[PDB]
Parts: C-alpha cells; structure tokens; sequence
C-alpha cells in the first residue's frame, strides 16, 4: 500500500546494485519536491497576456537520508558504500512505485552531507541531493515485423469471384485459405500516441546496396524526420540510441562495431522530437525497440 | 588543469642570427630554448587560432608580458602535411602574455596575430598571388615575434590576391583577416624539434593545415544538445560579399570621376557584369552583400580583368556562425571544410577557431560559403 | 474510403477477404470483444499430473477461430492455473499458442486493427502438488443492444436498473420510494404522522415525476406497537391523500411496505 | 475513421470515409446497398428522414437502404451524434447473467 | 488533475458569487507534491497560475 | 502591443528586375509581396530613422537575419508631399534584423541605414550638388536592399554638397550623416501600394519630407514636466561646424605644402576669409567650432571659390541635444524645422527623430542652428 | 456603440457585394478610423469568421462548403491594431455581423 | 576537535535542461571546507592560553596540515589550509576556550 | 574478458572472446573442442538449446 522507493545503480543491466531506500539500512525520506515548475513567457500588454513558448523545469530532488546500522563500523560502511555507488556511475535510477504506479528517474549527486551528531549505534541523519536527468519514465519494449500479404488465388483465397454473384468453395485441403490482412503493414509500424525522451532500437536491414532505417509521419501522414543509413558493407543489425547522453548509431558485422553516424542521411534528420503519428520501417526485416515513455508528473 | 612550457620572448633581435653551426657545420638561425618553467593553466578559456577573441588563463608561475606560453593537451588532431604523409599532431595553443593581473591571470594573444601586430601593407602587395602576400607577412626580419618558416598546399595561397579596402595602405591584421576568410584557413602556430635527425633545433612554425592535404568537405549534422551559439557576423565583421561596385581611376582626371561598373556572383559561382543579367532571380544569392572597389588602369589605360573583380566575391550570403560542443559521433578540427546540417539547414564554410574551458570543447563555424571554388 | 468484403469481386482481384476482416465480422455477429472467448470442448480435456490435455475444444478470440486437437499444457503444482490463448499474428506458421500463468493476464489487444498480442484467459486449473483438483471455465460475454425475444430462462440473475427518492409527504411522514426496471415501485414508510383528517392530502412534497404511477395507488400502512393501521394514495397528478383515521397532536410511527407498478398495459 | 457495418448480411469497413451534412437539420445517415454497381456497392448518404426500406437483397433485386446514425446540425457543424440501435431478433434464450441499462418490457 | 491541466495550452477558472459569472485564462506557473499525509494519505499542496487572461 | 507585417529579405537581385507586365502591358520592376507574418511586439523601443540608436523588440513569430519588419503605429503624421497635396500619413517603422537573440529579442536596423551598408563614396562625387549625392546613395542596381524612389522637395538637395574629410574616399554612412546634418532633414523609409490604378504594385520608398513642402520654422516651448534629457554631441559626432582651416594642394609639391586660410561664419550667416575681420566679436558664434578642409586647384590652378569652402559651415555653436515627451498641446513630427524655448534658452534646430516604448513618445531635438540658410 | 474595455472579439460577417472590399472599422470618440480589418475577395463570401484574440486568431471565409483563408486577401495597411478603444465599430459592406465580444473586467 | 561542518562532497554534471530533459557535461566534484568546533581542556588561564597559541602557530607554521580520519573501515588523510581561526574571551572553568577553526581543502 | 575454462581435462583462458548472441532468447553458450582443428581446437557457439554432448 505505502510508495516504495530504490536506488538502482544500472537498471536493466545484469550487474544492476538495488538500495531498498524505504525498507532497507539506507533509506530516503521527505522528497523536496516531486512536483514541476512551468513557463509560457507571458507578457502583460495591460494585463493582455500574450504567450510564448511553453517551457517545463523538473526540479532537483532533495531527501533526508538516515541510516539503521547496528554499529559505528556498520553505519560509516552503510554511508561509504551507498555515496561510493552513487559515485561510481554516471547516473543512478530512483524507482518511485504505488498502487497506481511504478515509473523511473535517471539522477545525478548534486550534493551529500556527512557529520557527527549521532543517534543510538551511530546512525547518520543527513541530506542528499539529485540533479534531474530524466523525470518519471518507464521502458515499453517494441517489435515490428515486416510481414508481407500472400497471393489473391481465384480457386484458393476466399473472394467471391468467377460468375455472378461471385462464390468461393470448401475443397479438401485446398478449399478456401485467407490470401492476407487488410493493412498487414501495421505490424511493421509504431502506432505513437504519447510523449517519449528517447528511444533505443536493433534493426534488421532487407536488401543488400539499399539504404535502411526507419522513418517518422505526423498525424497527417507527412514525413517530418529519419534516421537512414547507407552502409559501405551489410550489417548484421544497425543500433540506434536517441538519448541526448548515449546517442549511439552503430552497424554491427559480427562481433565488430561500427560508427554509422557519418553516412547517416542528416538532411532526413530533421529533429529527435517525435510527435503523435507513426513510425515505418525503411527496408528492414524487423527493428526491436525499446522506448523511454515520458510522464512530466505522476 | 592544463600543463604550460612557459618562455622567454622570442625575440627575433636575438634569434635571427646565422650563426648557430648544426652537426654539417653549416650555418643555421639559432633555435629556441627549453621553457623556462613547467606550470599548470587553471581557470581558462584558451582559442586555438584567436580568430574571435583573446584567451585568458590563470598559471600557477609568474609570468610577464612578452614571456611565451606554451598549453599542452593530451590530446591530437589529424594532419596531412604532403600528399602522402598523414600524422596525429598533439594540440597545443601559443600564446604571448600581452597582461598579467596582481591574481597571475593573464591575457593570451595567438602567437600568429601577436607577431604580425604594427606591420603595414601598402596596397602594392596585393597585386599578384595570395602567397605573395603570406610571404611578405611572415619574416623574422621584420616581424616583432621570431619565426622558423610556414607550411601550407601551394594551391591555397596560389590564386589572384583580393585589393585592400579603398584601395589604401592597410594593417597585416586587416589583410590577413581578409586572405584567410577568402581562402578559409586560419593559422595555428607549432613548436617542435626538427624532424631529421641532422638538425637538433627546437622550431617554431606558422602552419595552414587540416585532416586532408586536398580537403575534402565534410557533411555533418549540429544538433540542438550541443549548446548551440547561432550569430550573424555585424557589417563591420563582414567577411564574404557576393556583389561589387567597382570604380575605375580616370585618366584624365586622376581621381574616380567615372560612374562604377557593378559585378554579381551567380549560385554557380560565375560572375558577370550585373548589368547584363537576364535570368529570373532563382539562380542569384537570396541576399546580397556589396562591396566597392577602387582600382588604378594600367600603363595602356585598361581597367582591371574580370578575373581580378572575380575573387573579391563569391556566391554567398549573410555570414552565420555556429558555436557548438565537440561531438564524438563526428569530431571536427579547425580547417576542416564543412557542410553542417543545424535545425533543418544547410550551412556551408569551415572550422575557423576552437575553445578548451575546464568544462567544455567548443568549435567556431564560419558559412563562408563560397561552395563552388574553395579548396 | 469503403472497403467492402461479402460481395461479388467480377475480377476475382477486387474484394479479397482477410482474417483479420472475418475475425472483426465474426466480434460483431456474436457480440465479443477482446476481453472475451468463444469457447467449446466437442470432448473433455484430460488432466493427467500436472497437465491438462484439450482433446477436441474450439475457440475463437479476436473473433479467430482454432481447434486444440490433444493439445496439452504443463501447469504449476499447488496454484491456481489461468489457461490462456495467446495470439500473435507475426508468427505466421504458429499464431497461436496456450500458456497456464499465475494470474488473469488478459490484455484487450485489437489484433484486428493494430499489433500486439492478443492475451485471452479461458479456463481456471487448480492443482494440489500431484494433479487437477478442480477446472472452471471463463464466462463468454454476449454484448447486446435493442434484444426481442420470445423466451427466456436465466440461470443466475438479471440487473436491472434502480431509482431512490425520499419523499417528505408533510405531517411527519416519509416515504422511502425505490423503482426497478422503472416499473416496480416498493415503498417503504417511516416517520410519525400528526395533525392529518381522512380525505385530506398531506401538506408536504409531492412524488417527483418519475415515481408517479399512470392510476390512483392505494398502499396500507401499520402504526408501530398497535393493532391499527392506515392507508395513503399516490395519486397520478403526485398528491398524497391521507386515508387512516383522523390524527391528532401526538404523532404516531407510521411503517411497512406497499407496492405498485407505474406502467398499465401498453 | 474505421467503422465496420453489416447491412443485408454483408460486410464492410468505413476507413476515413466522410459524408457531408445539411445544416440545421436532423441528418439521418444511411447506408445504401446496390449490388448492380459491382465496383462500388455501398455508398452513404445524409437525409431528411430515415428512409430505410427493408429491401431483400438477397433474395432479390432493389437498393437497400438502412439508416444506422443520426447526426444533428447547427448552421457550422455537429452539435449532437445518436446511433441507430443494433436489433437482435431471438426466439428463446438460455442464458446465466443479465444486466439492463435500459429496459425491459414484458 | 495537474495532468489535465498540463494536457491543454491554457485552463479557464470560472469564479462565481452571487454578483458575477466571470472567467480567467490561466497557465500552470508550479504546482508541488510532497509527502506529509494526513488520514488517508491526502494531498495539501500548493498551485500556482500565470494570468493570460483575468 | 503593436502590430507588425513580417517579410523575406527584400532581396534587390529578385525584385530588381524589370518582367512584371503592368495593366497596360508595359514591363516594370517586381513589386514587393504581401507579408509572409503578421505579428505582434512587445518590450520594444522603436526609432523611427535611427539618427542615434538601434532599435529592439520582441516579435511573436519567430524572425530570422535579413526579414524586414514593418511595425504600425494606430497614428498619424501630417505631411506635404507636393506644393498643394497635404495628407495624412500613417505612422510605420521599416527595419532589417540584424540579430536574434534565443527567447525572439530582435535588433532592428532602420531600412535606409541598412540599404547603403558598405557601399564607399570616393570624394570626386562630391563636386558637385548634395542631389548628386542622394541619387548615388539610392539605387537598387548597387544596394543591398531593395527600393523604388525617393520623394523630397528639390530645393532641399539643389545646393553645393560638402567633402569628404581628409579629401578621401569616405563611407556611404558617413556621408549621408553629413548631408543630412546640413539639409537638416532625416530619411523615412515608406511601403505603400502605388497610388494610381494603372500600379497595383506594392512598393517601397525614401522620403525626405514633413508637415510642409517648403518647411516653415514652428517656435515652441519645452518643459521640465516632459521628462527632457539634454545633451551636447561628443567631438566624434560633432555635426555643426562655424569656422574652417582651408587646406589646398600645392601645384609643383603635388601636395598640400601651403600654409592654410581660415574662414569664419557670421552670426548673420555671412563668410569671411578670418584674417579680414574687422569688427568687435558680439556679431560672430560664442564659441567657435573649425573643421579642417584639404582641396585640389582646378586646371587653372584656381583654388576652391568661396561659395565652395561657404557650405561647410555655418552660424551654430555647441550642438545640444534634447530628448523630451510628446506634448499634446503643440505635437512635433521628424522633419518638423523648430525653435525651442528650453529652461529660459532659444534652440534653433529640427527634430532628426522619435521613439516609441509601451509608455512613451519622445523627439530627438538636434540644435543645428544656421538659421539664416536653412530651408 | 464602445463605451468598454476588450480583450477580444469573434465575428461572423456577412458581405454583400463581390469586389469592393468588405469588413468592419473602428473609429476613436472623436470620429476618426484608426484601424479596420478587410477583405478584398474574388468572389462573394457567404460569410467570413474572425478572431481577434492574441494567441488564437484566425480569418476564414465560406463560399459553400468551402473554406478560404482569407490572410492573403487582408488589407495589411489598414489593420493598424487589435486593441479596440472606445468610440465606434461600423460595417463594411456588410448586411449584417454577429459579435462575441470577451469583455475586459480588471477587477471584480 | 568537535562537530565538523561537512565531511561530504557537491558533484556538477553541468547539466541544462531541454523542457525537462536534462542534458548532461563534464562532471566534476568540489570539496566543501572543513569548520570545527575547537576547544581547549586546560586546567587554568594559563595553560589554554598556552594551548591555543601553540596549536594554532603550530598549523601557521607550515605550508599546509594533515588531518588524519580514522574509523574502524579507513584511515585518511586530508591535506588542509587554515582559513580562519576565532579568539574571543568567554570563558567556562579555568578560561577554556571554546572557538572555530576552518580549513580549507587542499587534497581531501 | 578473462575467463579460464576446463572442459573435458583441457584448460584453456578466453580472453576478451565475443559471443554473438540471438535476441528475444535463451541463448546457450557452449565451448566446441574439435582436436582435428589443431590450430585452434577450441571455439564459443551461442546456440538454442543445450546440446552437451
């Protein structure tokens, strides 16, 4: 019933160091704010508000940090070990779960306090503060799959053809197959509705001397960006990573990596921002995603 | 912190002698010596070429005015320097100490700007090859700062030299200015020991190099995270001009009596006199940006060559300059030839200048343009 | 744009059928959605250990349509076993698939008109440590609009719709009036009634529209610890007419439950 | 936008098909079914009253028209959408749970 | 609520006595969320509205 | 909040030609197009000819470099454009953008300013009238922005122009200042559609007008109660000038080699060679104002008449200048030809400008002086 | 008839003849225009909407069933502003308008 | 020594935000200065006197001072500078003092 | 990166060896001892089943 909230030092990755910061030794109390500040750069012309660009701030996240050791030596371990891990990474995961939720934001160490004003066993009361990097997200995994209609067989596909007003028939084993989908080309698209920060996706290219990628339509169909390549060499599979802190373009030929970036069409390349409309595969196979959603509060 | 060779002035009274004998025994100019201190360069904003601004650095030695500083980075860029020969240079920006506050925070001047400083041009000079200009500029026999030769492709300074303003004598710095933005190269200065083993001097040169000996222009794609700084230069900073307003001295009168001839830079690079245009608009720059000429007729009465008219402009508009953070998706050197794509646009023009703070690496790009006849 | 389907294609080129439009056809002719089955065993699975065996069950989901044919599925010991069709239309050779999971995992997903995979519950096992103790299956929901029947038998219950209103009939009685199916009205009396002579109507609120019946409701009342009673009228027009006994000062507790219908035969 | 229909038996999908209205009015919206024009059988229209006609086109020849919304206008646009109720003619009925948003009339 | 808010360009407060009906085009200038329930776990924030049009 | 029409550049290599077939079908030049924007300003500070400073706004649709701005006033101007037609003009504002700044801040450069950037003006067109001047200036065959005439009162321009200093080749900015600190008049830049119905173009033109076609002096009074800044124009911008040191070039030195002649103007306006007074001082300027001048002899070796050298000056001190609020009880317009009563003290001069905020209207008064020749 | 402060306004406007151009003006309370919104249309507009407001204008007119921008067809020179003083709006070869006026109250 | 200000630490990112979206730099640590409560245990005027003399131009003596930090999990060093050292005279039993003491951060 | 392994009596180090894997699976990694293949008899297979032999 009561949130719940973790320090992740690599979320989703296998060597990922989980600190139970509401249940644990070290734990989290009193966030600052989990709230957000906004701005439209509003002029009054005599009290007529005329507006501008709307601008949203995520501010820093500042907790009171208590430790439960039993002991000097288990509170300045618990204190060294949990700043130390913080530390040692280039963001740490706070996961904020309730009833209705369970969302993520990517944090750097701003500032952590230490002194001496000890509780019973040494406990320490302090104050830790985040930078905000990403502010509540969760990860949606994605497979599109180039699936193609098979034939329309008068004598096979069930149609109403031949003399009118036209008719199909049950013949053993041969009867009457189903010759495709209406819009079969749906399963090979990304149907976007939301707000994203970023995406991460494995492509897999089609033909070999073509350029391959995926391609973005508003919601009146219209292309406003890309992310295509053309290749010297096929690839295995293409990474793309469209976080502004590991934006990554790379081919991949066996074991063997790839910077892709520099044959990457960049007059396609309009923005990263991806608006409600949907996503097309330019001749791929399949493309696996995984997909940063966005949530500016919760 | 940034480690520094610090020495004293090299001073050209004292350098530009002939008499150091090398291990032939022939006589050579006297090499420079080591620095003479090691410190570190805290609280700093250093530019590569000085194309913009002055640098500044707090040193962790004493310094004065007119002493040398020499920062080291622990890094390199990559140089071709003959068609063939292909190396990894260490980055290093030389400054002269031009002011040094009661804090030990000193002003840097790029070594190149530094030494050209007080020498004139008489309009005299420009009247054949660019290269006779670089070569009249840089001297130790004249030049205020001592140096060991220039390196540079033939083909980039070859080309038929742009007039000076008003056709009057003007400063090295103003004209300097106006070649390098013509040919888009700014300089960089180079301290090193001599490479063949026959000779054991420390030298320092003036260098107009990039990546490639034959550039090869670059696409890339500046994006909106890299703390993007888009400006327009002020008419004053005006560097490129795609249209002319061209007087003729008379004669008779000897004075400019006659009315001017207009020129115009077509999209494609061509050049014509404006007055003889018949096309539709859709092919001349979207802007344009005039420049008036004065020019002398020779010893037959005949008035300049289209071909001389021809390299004061370009096909070219309202210069824009991109600051940007360095991007390890595509890292850029100063002198790389450039097309960059920037919020769904293409600017054309070159790496003019790069800054090292404690926290960012940032370069300067100049839309020179000029597509069709830069190298 | 229409896009048509059971009609004649002169060409035999012109309106091929897809699954996915006789998958969307079958949903409406059958009225299901996506969060529900078709479902039939022809014969009866077989529980076997810590397995269930689907001899001969059809199903449709997604308003698609496949047999289990001695189809068996591996289920957890001393857990209650969800039974789920799984539909994914990319895997062309095999779009479909069984899976038993701790949980009712169904998704809603449109097959029919987007990607994603279609997750349906349609049994419920429960197992000891060695075997099947007990199987239910999932109810198959039939969404209807406008029905005519002639007959019907229901095994379970019908809900219908309910309206409350408390009416405040004046000298101290009240009538707690609850309407099912907007016919049936059972009201329930409670106050104390005072100062009120035979024939003459009750000086408080009259019964709101809704409530009011097509003829004249005579309803009997008890007065509370006595052996007499009362009765009042819900007259078409909403007046409460008084037809106990003429009241005094000192008010006594008036209850008990009439009913009445508002609809005559139409 | 994507709204599938069976009329006469016969199916069909509406994929961002527009039909345009008559303004300050009630506007009925029938589909219309004539199976003589083999290209293009179906085709919606907006009317003054519901004109549907019961007409057995499978049996038969004729055009089938059935009324299935009911669109109200201002003089600039829609103001109010009501659909044509879905009727399921049965005979007896077994079934285990029921609920009535409605009502039933015995 | 604050989603509901952040979902459209603008909201309109509506201030109503017994001697107007009017109306004011506001923009979300902040609004915060803490932790300090009380019974129930119920909020007590603090919302703050830029004027466009008051 | 103001309104304003948001255009491309007004690019003079598209609209200068001349293939748009009139109603008659007789070929003229391309008219300007309708706006590409129409916005709004905020926290703007407008001038209406850019005398003295840039102006700035912010634009509700985003503005790039190059794109005109035309910013409408609901007001009035009164103006006389011929000898009998009076009108009542509309208050516009016509501006390139020179720069914008992240949260849409432009910079605004008054239309006519912009337009002869860079162009250079050897000192032989000078010779002769300041008309001669004007008609080099404006020009869509040489400038960089796009015109089509100028309108003024020929008698304004019909005198001898003044040189350029040092007798050198001087900037198209520097010599319109001087002609227009001697015609005391300021441009205007105007977009209007072509008055007949034989013209459906919309242009744009350069005015040099006022209330009144042959001007007539209006005598006013200032008050402190008009937030008055009061000034005195620096040696740099010194525009007024009532003495002169004549230099002319030596025939055989073929340079100037002779002592110079001084010249001084009277109160009255009359010009004397100063070593030929003969009077008490109470009839010449309080304080005196000498520019230096350098001329060749003719072909006769004659040097400049005295009508020549008597243009350069005039009977004018100290120039101050007074910035003040619009006063609706006398309202003053740019081109207005004025004598101010100020604190007690006369000021003959004309109003050079006007600026706009949200919260006021104010003139830039320029105490010219010479009363006796000013027109 | 302005006697009070606006914020905005929204206008339904019905033209009545073809070329010559049609709106609504503004005069001060001394009887002067100082400023207009017209349109100069090729054909009659069975009637054209406004919107005023600062950060949601728009001009479009109806001929049928088919909408026309009307922007490229505004008179720019005349639109002098949007902020309406006090005095009065008269018609521009219009038969009729139908106004929704956002009143401008500073205090309540 | 008694009660330092802050043991811990302030890191940058240089991070700016894009609408929320944080775009990170260089990171990079700084070390706060260090403030003790600094009291003396001397058993009359003259000897804290004495005391507070000799350990303060003890640290003004050198360059620099070392703390050492010792727990029962580490033993560290701090390179310090002395910022800022009190005197006053509000004496407890036997003229103990009771001052501050700042250093800063050389090599912490 | 530096792994050492013993399999069938034979030591060998995998050092900063890459496994190329199969995505969306359950990939067994297996160490392939083929003494026929003398200069090199051992190599990593990524595969999608255990096929232990």
């Amino acid at each position: 019933g009561v949130r719940q909230y973790k320090i992740h030092t690599n979320l989703d990755g296998t060597d990922d160091k989980v600190w139970d910061v509401t249940n644990g030794k070290v734990r989290f109390y009193q966030p600052s704010n989990l709230g957000l500040q906004s701005t439209n750069n509003i002029w009054q012309s005599n009290g007529i508000g005329v507006m501008g660009t709307r601008s949203i701030t995520q501010p820093q996240i500042e907790f009171k940090l208590e430790t439960f050791g039993e002991s000097l030596e288990e509170n300045y371990q618990l204190m060294k070990d949990f700043v130390n891990d913080i530390l040692s990474k280039k963001f740490v995961t706070l996961e904020y779960q309730t009833e209705i939720f369970q969302v993520y934001a990517d944090l750097a160490l701003a500032d952590v306090t230490k002194t001496e004003g000890y509780g019973k066993n040494g406990t320490f009361s302090e104050k830790i503060t985040f930078d905000i990097i990403t502010k509540w997200y969760t990860y949606e995994n994605l497979t599109f799959d180039k699936i193609q209609n098979g034939k329309v067989i008068a004598g096979m596909s069930k149609i109403y053809g031949g003399t009118a007003p036209g008719n199909y028939k049950y013949i053993k084993g041969t009867s009457y197959t189903y010759y495709g989908e209406s819009d079969i080309d749906r399963l090979s698209r990304w149907d976007i509705k939301e707000e994203i920060f970023s995406f991460m996706g494995i492509l897999y290219p089609k033909l070999p001397k073509t350029p391959a990628g995926v391609r973005f339509l508003d919601d009146i169909g219209n292309e406003y960006t890309a992310i295509v390549f053309k290749t010297e060499q096929v690839q295995d599979y293409i990474l793309i990573n469209t976080d502004v802190n590991d934006e990554t373009y790379q081919g991949w030929k066996g074991t063997t990596a790839l910077n892709l970036f520099p044959v990457m069409d960049f007059e396609r390349y309009r923005t990263r921002i991806i608006e409600k409309g949907q996503m097309e595969l330019i001749n791929l196979s399949k493309a696996e995603f995984k997909i940063k959603r966005k949530a500016d509060f919760v | 912190m940034l480690e520094a060779n610090v020495y004293d002035n090299f001073n050209p009274n004292y350098y530009n002698i002939s008499d150091f004998s090398m291990p032939n025994g022939k006589k050579e100019k006297r090499g420079l010596p080591i620095p003479k201190a090691r410190c570190q360069v805290i609280n700093y904003e250093l530019w590569e070429t000085g194309y913009l601004y002055t640098s500044s650095a707090t040193l962790t030695v004493s310094v004065e005015v007119g002493d040398i500083v020499q920062i080291l980075f622990p890094e390199v860029v990559p140089i071709e320097e003959a068609l063939g020969k292909k190396k990894k240079l260490n980055l290093d920006m030389v400054y002269l100490v031009t002011d040094v506050d009661e804090s030990n925070k000193a002003t840097l001047k790029n070594y190149f700007w530094a030494m050209i400083e007080s020498l004139d041009v008489p309009n005299a000079i420009t009247k054949t090859t660019n290269f006779a200009i670089i070569d009249y500029l840089i001297d130790p026999n004249k030049n205020n700062l001592m140096s060991y030769g220039y390196f540079f492709n033939s083909s980039i300074f070859a080309g038929k030299a742009t007039i000076n303003r008003k056709a009057e004598t003007s400063s090295a710095h103003d004209v300097a200015k106006r070649i390098f933005s013509k040919v888009q190269f700014q300089p960089t200065t180079t301290i090193q020991h001599a490479p063949s083993e026959t000779d054991p001097r420390n030298l320092l040169f003036i260098n107009f190099a990039s990546r490639n000996w034959n550039r090869k222009r670059i696409t890339t794609r500046v994006d909106i995270k890299q703390s993007v700084t888009m400006d327009t230069e002020t008419i004053v900073e005006r560097s490129a001009y795609n249209f002319a307003v061209v007087f003729v001295k008379n004669k008779a009168t000897d004075d400019y009596t006659d009315p001017p001839k207009m020129y115009i830079a077509k999209n494609n690079g061509d050049v014509i006199d404006y007055s003889t245009y018949h096309g539709d608009g859709t092919d001349l720059p979207d802007v344009r940006t005039a420049k008036t000429l004065f020019y002398d007729r020779d010893d037959h009465g005949n008035p300049p060559e289209l071909s001389t008219i021809k390299v004061e402009i370009s096909p070219s508009t309202i210069v824009t300059r991109l600051i940007f953070n360095q991007n390890e998706l595509l890292p850029l050197y100063v002198n790389d030839l450039v097309d960059i794509w920037y919020e769904g646009k293409l600017y054309s023009g070159y790496i003019a200048d790069r800054v090292k703070t404690e926290f960012n690496d940032r370069l300067i790009f100049v839309e020179s343009g000029d597509k069709p006849n830069v190298i | 744009t229409i896009k048509n389907f059971t009609f004649f294609s002169p060409n035999s080129t012109e309106f091929p059928v897809g699954s996915n439009n006789d998958g969307k056809l079958y949903m409406m002719l059958t009225g299901m959605d996506y969060r529900t089955i078709r479902r039939k065993d022809w014969s009866s699975p077989l529980n076997t250990a810590l397995n269930v065996q689907y001899t001969n069950t059809s199903i449709i989901a997604g308003g698609r349509y496949f047999e289990l044919l001695n189809e068996t599925v591996a289920l957890k010991g001393d857990s209650v076993n969800y039974i789920h069709a799984n539909i994914d239309l990319t895997q062309t050779a095999n779009p479909v698939s069984l899976s038993a999971e701790t949980a009712n995992n169904s998704n809603g997903v449109d097959i029919n008109n987007g990607s994603g995979v279609l997750k349906v519950c349609f049994d419920i096992v429960t197992t000891s440590g060695t075997g099947v103790t007990s199987t239910k299956p999932i109810v198959q929901t039939s969404t209807l609009d406008s029905i005519s029947v002639n007959d019907m038998t229901v095994s379970g219950s019908i809900d219908v719709p309910v309206q409350t209103l408390t009416v405040e009939a004046g000298n101290g009685l009240q009538l707690q009036l609850t309407k099912k199916n907007n016919d049936l009205v059972i009201v329930r009396f409670f106050g104390s009634v005072s100062n009120i002579q035979k024939g003459w109507n009750m000086s408080g609120t009259w019964v709101d529209r809704p409530f009011r019946p097509a003829a004249v409701q005579s309803l009997v009342g008890h007065f509370a610890g006595r052996d007499t009673s009362f009765h009042i009228d819900i007259n078409p027009n909403g007046s409460i007419t008084w037809w106990g006994a003429n009241i005094d000062k000192t008010p006594i507790a008036t209850r008990g439950n009439g009913s009445y219908f508002i609809k005559s035969a139409w």
